[PDB]
RNA sequence: CACGGGAAACAGCAGUGAUAAAAAUUAAGCCAUGAACGAAAGUUUGACUAAGUUAUAUUAAUUAGAGUUGGUAAAUCUCG
RNA sequence: ACAGGUUUGGUCCUGGCCUUUCUAUUAAUUCUUAAUAAAAUUACACAUGCAAGUAUCCGCGCCCCGGUGAGAAUGCCCU
C-alpha cells in the first residue's frame, strides 16, 4: 500500500509539465467563479497556433465504480456515514 | 377502483395533527374515503388564525369553476366559504345562523340586564 | 383482465339467470307490497315503518 | 358502516325519526332564500357550463389549432 | 463500465446527450448498411455510436439494422400516413447523418421547450400532500401559519381535552 | 463565568491563547468508541444536573466558552470556511445538545448579520410590472354598494304575509315553535 | 418624456461608468464546492472563452429595476351587516392559478366587520410568498431590515449583501425596498466608501439617486481619485441630461465644455463642495500629464 | 348581480382587453328556472338522444 | 364461483376463548370535516373528532439506571 | 466502506466467517412527568352491546366508508 502509494504520487504530472508538452495554456474552470476562465498554466518557449483535435466521443478506461457512483447506484450504508474530523 | 355510482364532488379533506386541523379542498369522486384519492386538489383552508389574525383560504378560481362546469357538486363547508369570498352568493344558512345569533345575543342582553336588577 | 391460464366460472352466469328468473316470478303484486297495519303505521312486506308526520 | 345484509338493532327497532320543532317565520323566510339562492348558482353553472363549452372547441377547432395542421403540413412537404 | 471498445456509449449520460426526437409520425426507422468499403464508413459509425443515443430519446420507435442486403447504405423512416421516407447516407460522416436526420423529421427546440414548459405546469407550487408532488405536507410548516404540535406542544386552551373539561364543569 | 454578557472577551484573552492556541476549539478532542466507525450521533447532553458526564466536548468542558449568537469568534469555528455549512456533531465532537444549541445561535448571528453567508443574485419576482389591472387598481363601485343596500335583496329580512304564515301554522301544528320577529339590528356585547 | 432610468441614454452612460471587473463580477462563492475542470486551449480558445464570460458578467450585471413608490391600495368589494358578530378573525382569499400574473391575482379579505375588502400592498405580497414560494423570502420580515442590524452590517462593509438581501426580500416599488436602498445610499455617501458597489449590478442604483438628490460630491471625487475622468464626464454628463434646465447644464452648452471642463463648468456652478473638486482635478492632472 | 368577487374579476377582465364600457355586467336568470319539490317527477324512463 | 351444499359466520368498534415470543377502551360525542336521506330547518353515522391505554419512536424538561473494561474496541484493581 | 479481526513457525496471494453503522419486533433488567406519532400473533372459534338510515307514505341509500392480506406470480406501465 505505501509503496504503491509514493509511487502513485511520485508519477504526478504537474500542471505545467502538460502546459510544456502539449505547448497549450491549460485553463481551469472552477464551478463557483463561473464561466471565467482562469488561466493556471502557460507553456514557456512558443505557444502553439493548432486547436486540440476535438474527440466527439473520447476512448478512455473507464470504472464501472465512478460511472455507478455518478447515477446514483450506490446505496451502501457505509458510504455515506458521519465520521470525525481528518 | 370502480364503483357502482356516485358524482364529481368539490369538499375539504382533512389533513392535520391532534388540535391542529388543516383542509385541502379537493376535487374527488364521491364514494371514495375522505383524505383518500382525489381527481385534483383545488385550494387549501387554514382554520387556525395564524400570527396576523387570518385563517388563510386559497381557491384555484379556473379549475374550480371548470369542475362546477363540469358538473361537480359543493359540500356546504365549501358553498359557506365560496360565498364568504364572494364567488358565490352568500348562502341562505350563513345567513340565518347569522341572525340566530343576533337574537341570541339580543336575549342574553336582556336577561344580563334582568339578572343585574 | 387477460391471463392465459384463466378459469371459466360457470355458476356465475347460472346464478345470474337463476336470481333474473326468480325476480320475474315472484314479483310481487302491489296490492300486498304498500299494504299498511293502521294501528302499527307499519308495512307488512317491506317491514317499514312510516314517517311521524304522514301519519 | 353496517351491511345490506346487517339486521338492525333491537333497540332502534320501534323507533322512527322524530321531526324538529319549526318556527313559522324564519322557516319561510329562509325557504324564500334557498330558491333564490339555488337560482343563483344555477345561472352560474350555466355560465361555466358555456364556459367549458368555448375553450374546449377553440383549443380543438379554432383558428391556432388549424394553423398549427396547415403549416406543419406544410412543412412536411 | 470497463468492458467493450468505447465504454463511454453505455454511460446513462452519453445516452441522455445525444439529441434528435422524431416527430409523432415516425414509427420505424430501418438502417441498411455494409460491413466493407470505405465509402460505407461514416454509417458504421452512426450504427456504432448515435443509434444508441436516438433509440434513448425515442424509446416508442421501431430501430432495426440490416447488413449487406444492398450494395449502398441509407435509411428509411416509416411515417403513421403510410409515407416513406428514403435517406441515402454515402460518404457522409456520422454527424452529418444526424444533423440531415434532425433536419428532415426532428423537433423545433420551440417544440421541445413547449412541451417541457407543459410538463413543469404539472407540479403546482401551492399544493399540500406527499414529499413526492409537493414542495410541502403540513401547513404547520408554513412560517406565519400554528405549529405542528409534535414540534410545538399547543396552550392548554386550543387542546380539546381543555375545551371537554371546561363545558363538563 | 465572570464574563457572561461579554463573551468574546475570554476568546481575547491570555488564558485562552494560551490553552487552544490558533487552532480551533475541538481540535485535540477525540471520540471514544466501540469500533472503527462512530456511532451516527454523538452523546446527547454531556452534563446531567451537577454530574459532568466522563470526557466532556470540546464547549461544554470549557465553562468559560458561552455559546451565543454574540461571540462570532467562537461561533466561526463550528462553521465550514470554504462551504460556509454548519458541521455535523459527529464532525465536531459536540454533545447533541450543544450541536442544536450552536445551529440555533449561528441562525441567529446569520440572521442578525453578525456572521457572513452567501446571499445570491436573485431576479425581481415580476416581468412586467403595472398597478393597472383591476386586481391592484380600484374598481368603479356597484349600484348596490353605493346606495348602502344589501347585495341582494334577500340579505334582508323580509316579514312573510299573514296568509303563509298561517298555511304553515296549519300545516306544522302541534310540532309547532313561537314565530320569531325581525332580527336586531346590530347585535351588542355582554 | 422626462428621462427614465432605464431609457438607453441613461443605460449606456451606467453601464459604462459600472465597469467590467472580471475579478469581482466572479468572486470563490461560499456554496458546496466540486473540483474544478481543465482544457487546453490556444490563445484564440482563451479569448473565445474571456469574451463569453464577459457577456455573462453583462447578464450577471443586468441592473435592479428602480421604481417610485406604489398607491396604498384601499378598495371594498362589498358590505355585508349580517356577518358583523359571526367571526373573530379574517378570511383572507388568493385566487391561484398558475398562468396568471402575480400583480394581476385577486386577493380579497372578509373581515369580522363584514366589509369584503381588497388586500393591502403587504399582506398581498406575503400571501404570494406563501403560495408561491420563491428562494430568499421569508414570509414574516426578517430581523436584519432593523436599524441596528443595518448599522451592523454597514460596519462590516456588507453593503452589496444588504442590497442583494432587500432585492429578493421586497419588492422594488415597496416602501421598504426604496427605504434600504436609499439608507444605504446614504451610508456609502456618509463613509467614501462607492468602489464597493463598482463592478456590482447595484451601481447605478446609487448613481440615479445620488443625481436625482443633487449629491455629486464624494462620487465625482471618488471617480477621479481613482484616476478615471471618463466616468467622472459621464457623470455631470448625466446630471445634465436629468437636470436639462440648471446654471451648469446651460452654462456647459454655452461655454461648449469638453469632458474635463465640463467637469469644472459643474464644479464652478453647481456642486456644493468645489474645493475638493477643483483641488482633486488640480492634482489628478497636472500629477498624469507629468507623470505619462 | 354578480356575486361581488366574480362581478369584479370580470370587470378587470374586460378592462384588460381594452373594453372601456362601464355597463354594469348582469346574470341572466332565465334558464334558472326550477320548480318547487311538490311538483311531481316523471317515472317514465328517458330515451337517450 | 354460490343456483345448490356444508352449515349458522366481529377479516366493522369494542370485547372473549383458543393459539402465539407477541396483550390499546366491553369508553364520549356528532361540535368540526366526510358520507346518506331531506325543498328545507335537520336527522343519522364505532367514518371521524376529541379523549382513555402502552417507554414502540421522536421531542421537552422535573427524571438514574443498564451494558462494558484480553484483542478487534473507549475503559481495572484486590480477592475467590 | 476510509475499513478492521481471524488461516501460518513465519511471509505473500487467494478466500470465506465475523466486527464496526441504521431500523423494527420481542424478551430481560431499569423506569419521573408531559406532548406528538404509532399501535402489529393469528382468513381459528366467537357470549354481550353498538357500527344505516333518511323521508308526508313512493323512493333514495344500506362492504360507500370501515376491515383484512386469505388467494393469485398474481401484476406495474400503457392502449
Ligand atoms: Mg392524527
Ligand atoms: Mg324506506
Ligand atoms: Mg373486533
Ligand atoms: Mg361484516
Ligand atoms: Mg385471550
Ligand atoms: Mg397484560
Ligand atoms: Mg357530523
Ligand atoms: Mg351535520
Ligand atoms: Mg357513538
Ligand atoms: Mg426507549
Ligand atoms: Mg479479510
Ligand atoms: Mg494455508
Ligand atoms: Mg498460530
Ligand atoms: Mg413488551
Ligand atoms: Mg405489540
Ligand atoms: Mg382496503
Ligand atoms: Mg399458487
Ligand atoms: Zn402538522
Ligand atoms: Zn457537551
Amino acid at each position: 500500500l505505501t509503496r504503491g502509494l509514493f509511487l502513485g504520487l511520485s508519477r504526478q504530472e504537474t500542471h505545467q509539465q502538460l502546459a510544456d508538452k502539449k505547448s497549450l495554456h491549460v485553463v481551469e474552470f472552477r464551478e463557483e467563479c463561473g464561466p471565467l476562465p482562469i488561466v493556471v498554466a502557460s507553456p514557456q518557449g512558443a505557444l502553439r497556433k493548432d486547436p486540440e483535435p476535438e474527440d466527439e466521443v473520447p476512448d478512455i478506461t473507464l470504472d464501472w465504480e465512478d460511472v455507478k457512483a455518478a447515477q446514483g447506484m450506490k446505496r451502501s450504508v457505509w458510504s455515506g456515514l458521519k465520521r470525525a474530523a481528518t | 377502483r370502480a364503483y357502482r355510482g356516485g358524482h364529481l364532488t368539490i369538499r375539504l379533506a382533512l389533513g392535520g395533527c391532534t388540535n391542529r386541523p388543516f383542509y385541502r379542498i379537493v376535487a374527488a369522486h364521491s364514494k371514495c374515503p375522505r383524505d383518500g384519492r382525489f381527481v385534483e386538489q383545488l385550494g387549501s383552508y387554514d382554520p387556525l388564525p395564524n400570527s396576523h389574525g387570518e385563517k388563510l383560504v386559497a381557491l384555484n378560481f379556473d379549475r374550480i369553476r371548470h369542475w362546477i362546469g363540469c358538473g361537480a357538486h359543493l359540500s356546504k363547508p365549501v358553498e359557506k366559504l365560496l360565498g364568504l369570498s364572494g364567488f358565490y352568493p352568500l348562502h341562505p344558512m350563513m345567513i340565518t345562523n347569522a341572525e340566530r345569533l343576533r337574537r341570541k345575543r339580543a336575549r342574553e342582553v336582556l336577561l344580563a340586564s334582568q339578572k343585574t336588577d | 383482465m387477460a391471463r392465459k391460464k384463466v378459469r371459466p366460472r360457470l355458476i356465475a352466469e347460472l346464478a345470474r339467470r337463476v336470481r333474473a328468473l326468480r325476480e320475474q316470478r315472484e314479483r310481487p303484486r302491489d296490492s300486498q307490497r304498500y299494504a299498511l297495519d293502521y294501528e302499527t303505521m307499519m308495512r307488512p312486506h317491506s317491514g317499514n315503518r312510516l314517517p311521524m308526520r304522514a301519519w | 358502516r353496517k351491511t345490506r345484509h346487517d339486521p338492525p338493532a333491537k333497540s332502534k327497532a320501534g323507533r322512527v325519526a322524530t321531526p324538529p320543532a319549526v318556527d313559522p317565520t324564519e322557516f319561510f323566510v329562509l325557504t324564500e332564500r334557498y330558491r333564490q339562492y339555488r337560482q343563483t348558482v344555477r345561472a352560474l353553472r350555466l355560465e361555466f357550463m358555456s364556459e367549458v363549452r368555448k375553450k374546449l372547441h377553440e383549443a380543438r377547432a379554432g383558428v391556432q389549432a388549424e394553423r398549427k395542421a396547415q403549416e406543419d403540413a406544410a412543412e412536411h412537404r | 463500465p470497463m468492458k467493450g471498445r468505447f465504454p463511454i456509449r453505455r454511460t446513462l449520460q452519453y445516452l441522455g446527450q445525444g439529441d434528435v426526437v422524431f416527430k409523432d409520425s415516425v414509427k420505424v426507422m430501418t438502417v441498411n448498411y455494409n460491413t466493407h468499403g470505405e465509402l460505407g464508413e461514416g454509417a458504421r459509425k452512426f450504427v456504432f455510436f448515435n443509434i444508441p443515443q436516438i433509440q434513448y430519446k425515442n424509446p416508442w420507435v421501431q430501430i432495426t439494422m440490416f447488413k449487406n442486403m444492398t450494395p449502398s447504405p441509407f435509411l428509411r423512416f416509416y411515417l403513421d400516413s403510410g409515407e416513406q421516407v428514403l435517406v441515402d447516407v454515402e460518404s457522409k460522416s456520422n454527424k452529418e447523418i444526424v444533423e440531415h436526420i434532425r433536419k428532415i423529421l426532428g423537433k423545433n427546440e420551440e417544440t421541445l421547450e413547449k412541451e417541457e414548459q407543459e410538463k413543469k405546469q404539472l407540479s403546482h407550487p401551492a399544493h399540500f400532500g406527499p414529499r413526492k408532488y409537493c414542495l410541502r405536507e403540513c401547513m404547520c410548516e408554513v412560517e406565519g401559519q400554528v405549529p405542528c404540535p409534535g414540534l410545538v406542544p399547543l396552550p392548554k386552551e386550543m387542546t380539546g381535552k381543555y375545551k371537554a373539561a371546561l363545558k363538563a364543569t | 463565568s465572570p464574563y457572561k454578557d461579554e463573551p468574546w472577551k475570554y476568546l481575547d484573552s491570555e488564558e485562552y491563547q494560551n490553552r487552544y492556541g490558533s487552532r480551533p476549539v475541538w481540535a485535540d478532542y477525540r471520540r471514544n468508541h466501540k469500533g472503527g466507525i462512530p456511532p451516527q450521533r454523538t452523546r446527547k447532553m454531556c452534563i446531567r444536573g451537577n454530574k459532568v458526564a466522563g470526557n466532556p466536548c470540546p464547549i461544554c468542558r470549557d465553562q468559560k466558552l458561552h455559546v451565543d449568537f454574540r461571540n462570532v469568534k467562537l461561533l466561526e469555528q463550528f462553521v465550514c470556511a470554504h462551504t460556509g455549512i454548519i458541521f455535523h456533531a459527529p464532525y465536531t465532537g459536540v454533545c447533541m445538545k450543544q450541536h442544536k444549541k450552536l445551529t440555533q445561535a449561528i441562525q441567529k448571528a446569520r440572521d442578525h448579520g453578525l456572521l457572513r453567508y452567501h446571499i445570491p443574485q436573485v431576479e425581481p419576482r415580476d416581468l412586467d410590472f403595472s398597478t393597472t389591472h383591476g386586481a391592484v387598481s380600484s374598481t368603479p363601485p356597484a349600484p348596490t354598494l353605493v346606495s348602502g343596500d344589501p347585495w341582494y335583496p334577500w340579505y334582508s329580512w323580509k316579514q312573510p304575509p299573514e296568509r303563509e304564515l298561517s298555511r304553515l301554522r296549519r300545516l306544522y301544528q302541534g310540532r309547532l315553535r313561537e314565530e320569531s320577529g325581525p332580527p336586531p339590528e346590530l347585535m351588542p356585547e355582554v | 418624456r422626462k428621462p427614465t432610468f432605464m431609457d438607453e441614454e441613461v443605460q449606456n452612460i451606467l453601464i459604462k461608468m459600472t465597469g467590467l471587473d472580471l475579478q469581482k463580477i466572479f468572486k470563490p462563492a461560499l456554496q458546496e464546492l466540486k473540483p474544478p475542470t481543465y482544457k487546453l486551449m490556444t490563445q484564440a480558445q482563451l479569448e473565445e472563452a474571456t469574451k463569453q464570460a464577459v457577456e455573462a458578467a453583462k447578464v450577471r450585471l443586468k441592473m435592479p429595476p428602480v421604481l417610485e413608490e406604489r398607491a396604498p391600495i384601499n378598495d371594498v368589494l362589498a358590505e355585508d351587516k349580517i356577518l358583523e358578530g359571526t367571526e373573530t378573525a379574517k378570511y383572507v382569499f388568493t385566487d391561484i392559478s398558475y398562468s396568471i400574473p402575480h400583480r394581476e391575482r385577486f386577493i380579497v379579505v372578509r373581515e369580522p366587520s363584514g366589509t369584503l375588502r381588497k388586500a393591502s400592498w403587504e399582506e398581498r405580497d406575503r400571501m404570494i410568498q406563501v403560495y408561491f414560494p420563491r428562494e430568499g423570502r421569508r414570509i414574516l420580515t426578517p430581523v436584519i431590515f432593523k436599524e441596528e442590524n443595518l448599522q451592523t452590517m454597514y460596519s462590516q462593509d456588507q453593503h452589496v449583501d444588504v442590497l442583494n438581501l432587500c432585492v429578493a426580500q421586497f419588492e422594488p416599488d415597496s416602501a421598504e425596498y426604496i427605504k434600504i436602498h436609499h439608507h444605504t445610499y446614504e451610508d456609502i455617501d456618509k463613509c467614501g466608501k462607492y468602489d464597493l458597489l463598482r463592478s456590482t449590478r447595484h451601481f447605478g442604483g446609487m448613481a440615479w439617486y445620488f443625481v436625482n438628490k443633487k449629491k455629486i460630491d464624494g462620487l465625482l471625487i471618488d471617480q477621479i481619485q481613482r484616476d478615471l475622468v471618463s466616468d467622472a464626464t459621464s457623470l455631470v454628463h448625466l446630471y445634465h441630461i436629468l437636470h436639462p434646465d440648471g446654471q451648469s447644464a446651460q452654462e456647459a452648452k454655452k461655454q461648449g465644455a469638453e469632458g474635463l471642463h465640463l467637469i469644472k463648468v459643474f464644479a464652478k456652478t453647481e456642486a456644493q463642495k468645489g474645493a475638493y473638486i477643483e483641488l482633486t482635478l488640480q492634482a489628478y492632472q497636472e500629477a498624469f500629464i507629468t507623470h505619462s | 348581480p354578480y356575486p361581488p368577487l366574480l362581478r369584479a374579476m370580470i370587470l378587470a377582465q374586460r378592462q384588460k382587453y381594452g373594453d372601456t364600457s362601464t355597463e354594469e355586467p348582469m346574470l341572466n336568470l332565465e334558464r334558472a328556472r326550477i320548480d318547487p319539490w311538490d311538483y311531481p317527477a316523471k317515472l317514465e324512463a328517458k330515451t337517450k338522444t
